[PDB]
């Protein structure tokens, strides 16, 4: 009548909360990408303004 | 079996053991039944000085026979705790003792509850689970005692990389303050930290009370791939690399982050920003250096 | 004895774990791809700006 089930449930409870931490860590990696894309998008826009000034150098 | 132990105060405590045991490991059974270390214990029965480890059945000791316990006033090691009143108290310790053990003895002498106790040795606060030998606390050392105030508590922060760190906090403290204390301990800038308790993301601006965070609570730490401010550096080759920085980063701080990426020793780096040379003692902020500013890297040839 | 009520259901929810870890890895390298792209653009900006400095400087000699 041994209940190391308690020990293996308790080993699952940790693993479960770890998952939610993993999940939250995944969400954070997701929002970072977006900030990075917005950063890439902003510097591309800056690159496009130099390119314009080059294109327009005669008139 | 079952043998009795009578101090001269008449008190009789009783536990079970077998005749094969020796004098030495019985004392260890005495220490966790009412609480006396083995370097303060000396056992007598029938005028035969029981000496630390010739077999019990060598002295002819049978069940139900009563032993006589004598107690030293003193163990082998004393330390001193200085209070903020200027009162200094004297503790009986062993190097194996945990800071929580030491805290219990402070409660015993002075009534101060352990969760209200903070202990400092050599400018360093000592953590509940480590021993006196871990901190090199030797005979006759002085610890300093500081009480937690204003609901003060310790809490724990855990990363996925296994690390579990301990923090000294108050309920009025904000999530930003907690992150700053995490920075002070771990180097991690706060804009790269997010904190989780229960399953809520903890918002900057709210306090520990707001999230109902009580003593010895555990927060989880998750690290961002990027903070809020990046600058660009130009390599010796001539490639752009990106640095996670803060305006309070020093120039030595920035050079180290370059070593991590380009492997160039800091004493060999020279950093230019719009003509000017970046000096070591200085910060990004002192130079008017913004997000997405570009620096140039040149060697010093030393 | 109904311990088995949970120990088995635990493993099915924990299956999801490695799907998160794999998704973490992907979002990670996705992030590095964007920052790489941004770095490249930063270099293209320097070439354009060099182009402009040279055209203007040599228009005035």
């Amino acid at each position: 009548q041994m209940d190391e089930m308690k020990q293996t449930i308790a080993k699952q409870e940790e693993d479960l909360e770890t998952m939610t931490i993993l999940r939250a860590q995944m969400e954070v990696y997701c929002s970072d990408f977006h900030a990075e894309r917005a950063a890439r998008e902003k510097i591309h826009e800056e690159k496009e303004q130099l390119a314009l000034q080059l294109a327009v150098l005669l008139k | 079996m079952q043998i009795f132990v009578k101090t001269l105060t008449g008190k009789t405590i009783t536990l079970e053991v077998e005749p094969s045991d020796t004098i030495e490991n019985v004392k260890a059974k005495i220490q966790d039944k009412e609480g006396i270390p083995p370097d303060q214990q000396r056992l007598i029965f029938a005028g035969k000085q029981l000496e630390d480890g010739r077999t019990l059945s060598d002295y002819n000791i049978q069940k139900e026979s009563t032993l006589h316990l004598v107690l030293r006033l003193r163990g082998g090691m004393q330390i001193f705790v200085k209070t903020l009143t200027g009162k200094t108290i004297t503790l009986e310790v062993e190097p194996s003792d945990t800071i929580e053990n030491v805290k219990a003895k402070i409660q015993d002498k002075e009534g101060i509850p352990p969760d209200q106790q903070r202990l400092i040795f050599a400018g360093k606060q000592l953590e509940d689970g480590r021993t006196l030998s871990d901190y090199n606390i030797q005979k006759e050392s002085t610890l300093h005692l500081v009480l937690r105030l204003r609901g003060g508590m310790q809490i724990f922060v855990k990363t996925l990389t296994g690390k579990t760190i301990t923090l000294e906090v108050e309920p009025s403290d904000t999530i930003e303050n907690v992150k700053a204390k995490i920075q002070d301990k771990e180097g991690i800038p706060p804009d790269q930290q997010r904190l989780i308790f229960a399953g809520k993301q903890l918002e900057d601006g709210r306090t520990l009370s707001d999230y109902n965070i009580q003593k010895e609570s555990t927060l989880h730490l998750v690290l961002r791939l990027r903070g809020g401010m990046q600058i660009f550096v130009k390599t010796l080759t001539g490639k752009t690399i990106t640095l996670e920085v803060e305006p309070s980063d020093t120039i030595e701080n920035v050079k180290a982050k370059i070593q991590d990426k380009e492997g160039i020793p800091p004493d060999q780096q020279r950093l230019i920003f719009a003509g000017k040379q970046l000096e070591d003692g200085r910060t990004l902020s002192d130079y008017n250096i913004q997000k997405e500013s570009t620096l140039h890297l040149v060697l010093r040839l030393r």
